[PDB]
This record gives structure tokens, sequence and C-alpha cells, in this order.
RNA sequence: AGCGCCGUUCCGAAGGGACGGGCGAUGGCCUCCGUUGCCCUCGGCCGAUCGAAAGGGAGUCGGGUUCAGAUCCCCGAAUCCGGAGUGGCGGAGAUGGGCGCCGCGAGGCGUCCAGUGCGGUAACGCGACCGAUCCCGGAGAAGCCGGCGGGAGCCCCGGGGAGAGUUCUCUUUUCUUUGUGAAGGGCAGGGCGCCCUGGAAUGGGUUCGCCCCGAGAGAGGGGCCCGUGCCUUGGAAAGCGUCGCACCUUUGCUGGGGUCCGGUGAGCUCUCGCUGGCCCUUGAAAAUCCGGGGGAGAGGGUGUAAAUCUCGCGCCGGGCC
RNA sequence: CGGAUCCGUAACUUCGGGAUAAGGAUUGGCUCUAAGGGCUGGCAGCCGACUUAGAACUGGUGCGGACCAGGGGAAUCCGA
């Protein structure tokens, strides 16, 4: 049951507070309130507590991660180039 | 309050020191030897008049009897 | 159909004064105050929302009233921790220990030939 | 096939949690009244205290007073460990029986008592002895 | 310049108390204990103090009473916090095993030893369960809004009884009432992210909605918490409508019926529990109290009994506004 | 006009709205019919809530009979 042509999560704003703005919000509404596989248990339960908060529905093990999504892009980056540091010349 | 339902607690209780009240309450098939204490008010209910009876004498005298109604 | 009043100088629905109506012997509605629920305690490390079992749910006052059978378990860690994290400790204890002793080991057969 | 009556088993859940138990008969099958497979133990319950130089005999004789327990328990309740004790349990005294009369499984615990005392006081497999910080 | 001001942990020798041990003195029946003076060891205040009659904060409810008071006064029924030095009485710890002798036997005697509780495989249970500095943890101690379910009160219907209204005609009709408080026990009911047997896919059982399952589903058997509901002690002798015997400044007492049988509900209010949603908003501290880990110490030493009791009782008090 | 039920809803647009757009038909009373449940036993028997839809009859076309209660459309200027 189609209902909504374009807008997705973000047809609860209604007409107001722009197009673009709404469009540019909708990618990171998608990511916030989507449960993610948790690392260490195994299951979609990832829902985020706070902002950078994720912990999960069966162990609870909390994780520090980025504002909107689980990680961040730059973080994956920088763990990468951390492990190649501590390898590189041993630490 | 409480119950009592055994036969061997309740006189020891009535023999005590702080047994100055015992009463007794006449019901339809029931009769209850209600003693009154210093904490609490001991009730022993029974439905047969024949076990009141030959009980209600069985109490130690001088401890001021009053037979209610 | 009975319209009753308060029992106190406390005028507002607040958190101190819970009241639950109750019919008396003589044949009328009237409030009466309910003591705040006391909450079973939680343990520590162990699991999250699972609550302890065995110890009385009581408010904290409450507690000198209460016995020691009525306020802990048997086992070790009883009114403190759950079961599980209690043998999970148990077992974690054992394997580090005996890790140790395998690494004291290990360093003991590299020197014998080092 | 590993779980012999001579290694050291550890308890886990229970009113005697973590109280190095050695194995006096394992019932891998399992009977009637119990079909998961058990292990009937015995245990020391209270650990006998640190002894010095400066404590004297008389103190040591009352450190070394411990007490000891008998009981069966299921193989997810308990784990195993590569140590072993080795002292002799007649059977006689100790059975799976002996949990249907008081009288029996004070006899019962009298016996591993002494049992555990006589391995205690020659310094034998100290680690049965000391106490499992957890 | 100064009445003083800034500053509240900063630039401070800002702990006057206690566990224990030793020396010394004193008092009570100097047997034994209670104090005082000194020495040793140990001991972060998160800095005095004030700051809420709606925040946190242990513990009283039912009936009756006046011209003016009610959880205060009276009756009746409970509970909280403090005290016990010559420690109030009971029960735990407390009472067993081995050897030899006497006795037909039941039992008794001499030596030695154990005895700081038990049960269930478990989740955990009981009438109590040695504990010093210290450490750890919990409760206190949590936002708002959707839903769902349980309990109670009120509302509604049908039957029975008491009293009252209409009856020119009809109406077994219409109206008021028809009870169990705190506390303690048991049983329904609700919740569990709590345990055991066994492990599934042809995936499963589930909600209004989701959600959950190899990190153990369905099924079977158990455990825990709230039990504001029901019965029982309180508890029918009080209270309330009814028809009466004395009586009109002596007015109490009668006996009956009330604790009668039920049902339904997207019904309203209060409460409890489950779950979900909202975020660049995470929704208070402190005092009191409890549990656990550690094992410094104390205790009679055995068919006599102590260290301690968060057990069942008993005694005394709770000042001021 | 104003509530409710049944059809129909334009230009524009950020596609969420406009929108109760606009514009139409019905609404009473008394008899009915059909559907929407639970419980007991090895498909039958009883128990009670008010909701929907259709039809017949009838009142001097009166029916939201009091109360309750969005006039609408086409455009300009400004401020999201
Ligand atoms: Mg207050
Ligand atoms: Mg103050
Ligand atoms: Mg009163
Ligand atoms: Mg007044
Ligand atoms: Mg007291
Ligand atoms: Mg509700
Ligand atoms: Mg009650
Ligand atoms: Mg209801
Ligand atoms: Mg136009
Ligand atoms: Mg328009
Ligand atoms: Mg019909
Ligand atoms: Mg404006
Ligand atoms: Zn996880």
């Amino acid at each position: 049951a189609k209902r909504t042509k374009k807008v997705g999560i973000v047809g609860k704003y209604g007409t107001r507070y722009g197009a673009s703005l709404r469009k540019m919000v909708k990618k990171i509404e998608i990511s916030q309130h989507a449960k993610y596989t948790c690392s260490f248990c195994g299951k979609t339960k990832m829902k985020r507590r706070a902002v950078g908060i994720w912990h999960c529905g069966s162990c609870m093990k909390t994780v520090a991660g980025g504002a909107w999504t689980y990680n961040t892009t730059s973080a994956v980056t920088v763990k990468s180039a951390i492990r190649r540091l501590k390898e590189l010349k041993d630490q | 309050p409480r119950k009592i339902e055994e036969i061997k607690d309740f006189l020891l209780t009535a023999r005590r020191k702080d047994a100055k009240s015992v009463k007794i309450k006449k019901n339809k098939d029931n009769v209850k030897f209600k003693v009154r204490c210093s904490r609490y008010l001991y009730t022993l209910v029974i439905t047969d008049k024949e076990k009141a009876e030959k009980l209600k004498q069985s109490l130690p005298p001088g401890l001021a009897v009053k037979d209610l109604k | 159909v009975q319209r009753l009043t308060y029992r106190r100088r406390l005028s507002y629905n607040t958190a101190s004064n819970k009241t639950r109506l109750s019919r008396t012997p003589g044949n009328r509605i009237v409030y009466l105050y309910t003591k705040k629920v006391g909450k079973a305690p939680k343990s520590a490390c162990g699991v999250c929302p699972g609550r302890l079992r065995g110890v009385r749910a009581v408010r904290p006052k409450v507690l000198m009233r209460l016995s020691k059978t009525q306020k802990h378990v048997s086992r070790a860690y009883g009114g403190s921790m759950c079961a599980k994290c209690v043998r999970d400790r148990i077992k974690r204890a054992f394997l580090i220990e005996e890790q140790k002793i395998v690494v004291k080991v290990l360093k003991a057969q590299a020197q014998s030939q080092k | 096939k590993f779980m012999k009556p001579g290694k050291v088993v550890l308890v886990l859940a229970g009113r005697y949690s973590g109280r190095k138990a050695v194995i006096v008969k394992n019932i891998d099958d399992g009977t009637s009244d119990r079909p998961y497979s058990h292990a009937l133990v015995a245990g020391i319950d209270r650990y006998p205290r640190k002894v010095t130089a400066a404590m004297g005999k008389k103190k040591i004789a009352k450190r070394s007073k411990i007490k000891s327990f008998v009981k069966v328990y299921n193989y997810n309740h308990l784990m195993p460990t590569r140590y072993s004790v080795d002292i002799p349990l007649d059977k006689t005294v100790v059975n799976k029986d002996v949990f249907r009369d008081p009288a029996l499984k004070r006899k019962a615990r009298r016996e591993a008592k002494v049992k555990f005392e006589e391995r205690y006081k020659t310094g034998k497999n100290k680690w049965f002895f000391q106490k499992l910080r957890f």
C-alpha cells in the first residue's frame, strides 16, 4: 500500500520547513532510527539511546559511535591508519 | 490479632502473665474465646458446643471472664 | 455518587500523597494514603533489566524491620548479584588463573632453553 | 569420557558456589528418577584459615578445623578441573542413597571432613585447599 | 581610608572521634565489670551553617462524643523508633560419633574427637544463622506522550427483603438502603530479561501494534515479586432504614432483616504492570538504610555448657511548635 | 451554510497539501429482516453488550424539528 510518492519518514513534517531541507534531513532520518546489526551479539538490535550512544537490546553492550550512524566514514579510516601505524615499526 | 487453631497453645497463652482479660462470644454455630494480651488479641473459634461447654470450665480461675451478650 | 475530601493538610496531588478510596465498616468511603512501592534491588554488572529474586521489594527504611532471611540469598553474592553473573565470575576467575599458570610454565620452558 | 572420580570439580550454581568439590561417583547415562546426567561429589564448605610462624600450635589446631559437605550435582552446574585429589573414599559410607536419611548424611559428612583434613595437614595439593578468589 | 567587601575551596597545622592493645588511678556485691589520665595503630573533610508546611523523609485505623475539636478526646484494634549495666523469660548456636565396661533389653558409666544451622541438581526456601578496620553494590533516585491488560470505586440490569410515593384507569410498578479499616495468614489474579528435561527449517509459537528464538523456540515441570481482590482474627457486641416498651431535663433497652444470589461493559475516575514512540531536550542531589566480598578477633571446650541472634514474647519512654 | 451517512472534489504545488475545495441526495415515528460473540460434552444446548445494512407501514415533505454549529469562489501586496 504505497501511501506517499517521494517523501518518506519526513512526511510527518508536512508542507512546512521547505523541500530541500526535508530532502537533506531524510537521508539521516533513515539511518538514525534504523536498527543495526550488533557487532558483538549478532542481532539487528542497535537502537541509539542518545547522540553518539548505541546500546544493544540483547547484551546491552553500549558503544560510542557517530551521531546519526553507527560508524562514521572518517572514524573508519582513522582506525585503519591507527592500525597501520601500530603495525609499522612496532608501534 | 492472632487466630489460634490448635488445642495446646491457646491455653498456654491464657495462662500467661498478661492474660488479664478473657471474653466469650456466642454466635450461630460459633464460639469464640478471645484472650486479650499486652500486644495482641488471641482468638480461638470452635463450631462445636460440646467442646466449648467442657472447655469453658478449664480456664484458670481469677481471670475475670466476661461472657458477651 | 458520594464525593469525599482529603484527610490531611496537603491539597495538591503530588507524589507524597497517593490516596486509594476504601469502604469503612460504617458504610462510607474514605481515602487511605499508600506508601510508595519499593523496587527490588538490581545486580551489579549482571543482567541489567532483571531485578534480584527472593529479596523483599520494599522501601529502604523498612529494611530495618525485615529479617536477614528475607533480604538476601543463601549463595555467595546473594542480595548483591544475580545468579548468572556469579557463575560467570567464577568461570572467568578460574580460567584467567589457569591462563596465568600456563603463561608461567611457558616462560619457564622458554627459559630452560634460552 | 574424561570426567572421573579422581579429578577436582568446581560448583557453579547453588548454595556452595565454588567450593572445590571432588567427584565420588559420576553417572553419565542418568538414573530413572533423574534423567539428566549427574555426579555425586564431596566438597569443602569452610576453607582453613591462614597459618603463620607467630600463631601458636593451639591456634593452628583451631584454624585447621574445616567443614565439608556431600552433594549430588548436575553437569551443567559444575565445571571439571585438570587437578585431582587422590584420597580413598569408601563407597559404603558415602553413597547416593544417603540423601534419604539425615543421620546417614551426617555420617558421610563427618567421614568426608576427616578424609579432607588428613590430606590437608600433610600439605599435598595445596591448590585444592586454598580458597578461589572470585 | 572605612562601616566592610570579593571569595566557599581557593594561598589553611582547618578529623577532639572510634576498633583494639599496653601502663596507671577510681567506683558498683573490688568474683566480675563501668569510667578517667597517658602511649601505639587506624581514620580525605568533598569543609562550619542556612535554604521546601507541594521535593526525599520509619511508623493509626474503625466506631462514638460537643453549642464550637478530630487520624488529637473515649472505646476497641495495631504499629514505628530508642533502653536494659546485678545482661526478663523461651527457642537457635545444644548437644553427635568411635573404643571399652555394666545391664537380657531399654539404658548408665570412663577416655578421645566433632559440633560458629539446615534442605532442593537447580531458580531458591525456613523461626534464628558469630563478626573489626576496609572495599564493592543496590534502594532512596526519576522526562513527556501513545497504546494494551489486571484490580478497586462509581454507573447499568435481573431477582429477594425493609421503608416511602401514585392508584379516576393501568403498572409483581417507581424511589432510598441492603458493611467490613489498619495490621497478620491462606487462596485467586497479574508480571518475570528466573531454573531443569529436550532442540527446531516443511520454520515456530505470538501482539491491537511490534517483537523473541541455536547466545536455546514450541511443549512439559518448578521458582520469585506485587497481591490495594476474596475468606478468616479483628467483626457484629459498634454503625445504619424499619415497626416498639419506660420517658417527656432519670430516655435505656428490646428482634428481627442487614456480612442475600448474580451478570454484563471500546463506560468514567484512581492505581499497578507490559510495550512502543519523541532528541543537537536525557530529564536533581543529600540525609537515613540494606546486602555482599574480605577474615583482623571472640567463645565452653563436652553427655556440662559459653561467644551471638536481623526469631516468638514481656517491661519503660517518645520532649517542643 | 453549519452535525452525521452516501457519491463527487478544480487551478496550483515543495507532491506532504489545497480539502469539511466547490457542487448534490438522505435524516422523524412505529413494526421487521440479516450479519457482527462467549460458555458446557464426546456437530448440540444456554447466556448477555449495542452496532451496521436493507425493506415495509405511516405523519398536513415534517424530520441536527430545542441545544450544539466552517458562507464560498476568483486575484493582488506583505510576512515562509
Ligand atoms: Mg513533603
Ligand atoms: Mg534545614
Ligand atoms: Mg473515630
Ligand atoms: Mg468542624
Ligand atoms: Mg524494639
Ligand atoms: Mg487502565
Ligand atoms: Mg488485609
Ligand atoms: Mg472494569
Ligand atoms: Mg483561476
Ligand atoms: Mg481554496
Ligand atoms: Mg429477530
Ligand atoms: Mg507571520
Ligand atoms: Zn551487543
